[PDB]
């Protein structure tokens, strides 16, 4: 039934990578919830999903429509995904035992413009900082370097997470 | 995932007991208290219903001495390089393990002392190494380990079964059905089984057998059990012979049921029920001695072997003979089988003088290899000179020529092995049984009765 | 005194079950509910702790149909004339027996219907005759029968024991010691024993064996078990052989372990675990089949017998033989043993050609007694023509020609019965197993499997 119904029925029973070019707001999160409800009910294994949004308020709205679950799903911002799944469990493995595991990550004070100087903030004064440029991400690039270096980070993120939902 | 070992540093009945593990474990022994405390230690480590109550005063070795209970389990978390099972078995935990190439995973328990506030305060920790152990992160009343293991306890998600005494109020055909179900069907991937009936071990393979010693201080010995492809065609007979013999203290390995007739008549006359103290007669015939000796010496059970010196003709070859009787116990001793020997005899008469010629030959090869016979007698391997029948004629020969009106009484009993032995032991007296018990060639009976020196 | 029989005219699981009794009774079977209701019937007749509660509505065959429960027991009050126990046995009761020359005594139970007031109203009557039954005099709460019989019930003044499943949480050596305590010590003069483990019957004498059938409507069969003085020297072998075979539905009696190896390999290949549905292989060596066939025909367990037509030389005489393998089947059918036969054979070569003369004489004797062979075939008696190996050569002889590089494959199997046969069953394919299963000479396997005709 024209562009409305056939787009919904072809997006529920799909199983591959999906690129949806939705409109200018007004309910893009309806299909994000409805796909997750279809994907979680279809899959009966121990694998869980991960939903990523930018603002924290939309993460609560996705969580509100979903309900609650004990499957180990991650619903939240992309900053919370990188800081809690890649860096904090595996900082002491990939970048030496002397690197600390607990830190506070403020993005209000630091304005450094070097990667190697960035590790000196984390190693010495227990602060996780941010890059100088808006066209950079020190947190997301550190998660790429830890995943590329250590092994047990790669043994985690494939075997728990089924599909990452991006918005 | 394959269980490696469990060590209990303290419990209500254990002092320093370390038991090697595998999948499909079977525990037995004399001390039932130690078995149920082993299963209770497993429930304390892996089940929340016993974990949430804490420790009491009574669950210690001494009730005030050395207040430190530790139960450590080894997991062997990695798999083969051709399988991606390693990743999804790794999945649940994040920061326990440090090394990128970590092969071993530990699950440990820690108990607070009971001097203050009168409680146990169960503290759990995993980690990849025994040092720098990290506490299990729990957010509410459920910690992270509860979503991994699902423990099902049977007594009349990784699924772990714990079965305690399933043979009670059960017919034996259902016990054979049950043993087929755990040892063949892939649903029972992990279990621990405590049993007292041999019918639950009638079909077993790729299993770990744990025995508890009879002493009040429990010592546990474990053996990994496997049946090879060469023994797979007659596997049921070894399993049925071994399941009943696993529950004894001293065993005797013999060849045929005629030796069972003779030895059981002798033991009934001289010994007041040797089976009560743990003596068992084992029936093995046509197979090799290495499997039973390995599975009994690894399990802590002493074994005594009485065997004959027999010659085998080689199939399709005439005049060449095999030294089976020596070679079985040399390959028990780890030595290679000796070379094949031959004799050149005319056709003559095949009935009577032939057995005399091989009897003289057997005496010669016994006389050639006396140092090996001394090493054989160093262990509990008692080898007869020609047959057991000639030792019987050397022992009870007067009564044997009294019973048998034949001039030689050793030929009539070799004419029919089974029927002549029953008629021999039917008209026998008590004094002759003490005579064969006294004789040095039948010292296997003296070792089977197991009289303690001190 | 000596218990004779029990009839249960109505109970929660019984309709018209009549069981003959004795001292030292043993009850077993597939139906556990029938055994525990038999023991509860004994408790209702013989104990006050169950009598004082009365009958409930659920303790009937149908809950409203045929509300009349009668449990009758017979005592055999008379003793021997050389023992003065008769007067002391009689003098507990006075008015029950009208004449002093009465032989037997009755104890009966009667239940008032549960239509009104919803209560059982247990009434106890005794007397010497079934007609004009009289009540048991109870002056207060304790009746006159309670001072006579004392019931001690064990579950994990004439004394009657009631033991229900004592093999729970017990080591098997303790079970053999308990069987010695039950069947040897004169303290346990009267008991009723229910068990599911064969280790409590490793030795038994002067006992009554009660078997409960596998159907829902219970039919019970009883047999008086006794070991004669001729079999007393090998009584342990018969008891250990029979204790495991008592808990099966279809048995096979064979001679040696080579037949066990062959039949276990074949039945492991074609049949999906015959041991599940009630198949068992029993080892008979050196003894006649009469004891096993009586103790299995009396219990309702079907029996299949496969044996060899063998010849045995007489003691002290040369050239005279006995038709032993035929005499066993003849005295299994109740006929007397035939007279011995003599032949004149030259000395020749005693190894090979004498077996050929014995084989053609065996064929001549097998052709001569064909009517008795057909009479054996009418029952489940399968007698081989010469040996079992010749039937194997008639079935799969080309396969053994492939296996053994000798031109004749049957003699090398007679050269060593235990070692060559293992090498035969090791190099066997799955096609030959269906061939030996489908042959007319091996219909004992088809009778052992027991496919339901309809």
């Amino acid at each position: 039934m024209i562009e409305d119904e056939m787009s919904r029925e072809q997006i529920i029973k799909d199983g591959g990578n999906i690129l949806v070019t939705a409109g200018a707001g007004s309910g893009k999160t309806t299909i994000l919830v409805s796909k997750i409800e279809a994907d979680l009910k279809e899959n009966k294994t121990h694998y869980s999903i991960a939903a990523v949004t930018f603002t924290n308020k939309a993460a609560k709205e996705i969580e509100g429509r979903l309900g609650y679950s004990s499957r180990g799903n991650f619903i939240g911002t992309n900053d919370g995904f990188v800081e809690s799944e890649i860096i904090r469990p595996f900082i002491k493995d990939a970048f030496g035992n002397d690197y600390p595991d607990n830190f506070t990550a403020e993005y209000f004070d630091n304005q450094f413009a070097s990667y190697d100087k960035g590790l000196q903030v984390l190693k010495y004064q227990n602060i996780l900082g941010t890059y100088s440029n808006p066209k950079k991400n020190f947190k997301f690039q550190l998660a790429l370097d830890i995943l590329k270096k250590s092994l047990v980070a790669r043994q985690y993120i494939f075997s728990k997470y089924f599909k990452i939902f991006i918005d | 995932m394959k269980f490696s070992n469990i060590t209990i540093k303290n419990f209500r009945n254990f002092e320093k007991v370390n038991i090697n593990l595998d999948n499909k474990n079977v525990i037995f022994g004399m001390n039932d208290i130690g078995k149920t405390n082993f299963l209770y230690a497993l429930r304390f480590l892996l089940d929340k219903e016993i974990r949430k109550f804490g420790f009491n005063k009574s669950d210690y070795h001494k009730h005030d001495t050395s207040k430190k209970i530790e139960i450590i389990l080894t997991l062997d978390l990695s798999n083969y390089e051709k399988d991606e099972d390693t990743k999804k078995l790794i999945s649940v935990v994040k920061g326990a393990r440090t090394s990128a190439n970590a092969d071993v995973f530990y699950i440990a328990l820690e108990s607070k002392y009971d001097d203050k506030e009168l409680y146990g305060n169960i503290i759990l920790k995993w980690g990849s190494e025994l040092d720098n152990l990290i506490d299990i992160p729990g957010r509410g009343n459920i910690n992270a380990l509860d979503n991994v293991f699902k423990v099902i306890y049977i007594n009349p998600k990784i699924v772990i079964y714990l079965i305690e005494e399933p043979e009670i109020s059960l017919h034996r055909s259902m016990q054979i059905a049950l043993s087929k179900q755990l040892f063949e069907q892939s649903t029972y991937k992990y279990f621990f089984l405590s049993t007292h009936s041999p019918e639950l071990l009638y079909e077993m393979d790729n299993t770990r057998l744990i025995r508890v010693h009879s002493t009040e201080k429990v010592v546990c010995s474990s053996h990994m059990y496997n049946v090879e492809e060469a023994y797979g065609s007659v596997k049921k007979k070894l399993n049925k012979a071994l399941s009943s013999a696993l529950f004894a203290e001293r065993v005797l390995l013999i060849e045929g049921p005629s030796e069972k007739i003779l030895f059981e008549k002798v033991l009934d006359e001289v010994e007041p029920e040797y089976e009560l103290n743990g003596g068992f007669l084992l029936e093995v015939g046509g197979t090799y001695f290495n499997h039973y000796v390995c599975t009994l010496n690894d399990l802590g059970i002493t074994h005594i072997i009485k065997t004959d010196n027999d010659l085998k003709s080689k199939k399709g070859k005439k005049g060449v003979y095999e030294l089976l009787g020596l070679n079985r116990c040399l390959n028990l001793l780890g030595r290679e089988n000796l070379d094949e020997i031959t004799i050149d005899i005319p056709e003559d008469i095949k009935g009577k003088k032939k057995k005399e010629r091989l009897n003289e030959r057997k005496k010669e090869i016994f006389k050639q290899y006396k140092n090996e016979v001394g090493e054989f007698l160093g262990e509990r391997i008692y080898l007869s000179e020609i047959d057991l029948e000639n030792d019987l004629y050397s022992a009870i020969g007067e009564s044997m020529k009294r019973i048998f009106e034949n001039e030689d009484p050793v030929h009539y009993l070799q004419k029919s092995k089974l029927f002549n032995m029953v008629e021999l032991v039917n008209n026998l007296s008590t004094k002759d049984c003490f005579d064969v018990f006294e004789h040095e060639k039948f010292a296997c009976l003296k070792e089977l009765v197991g009289s303690d020196r001190g």
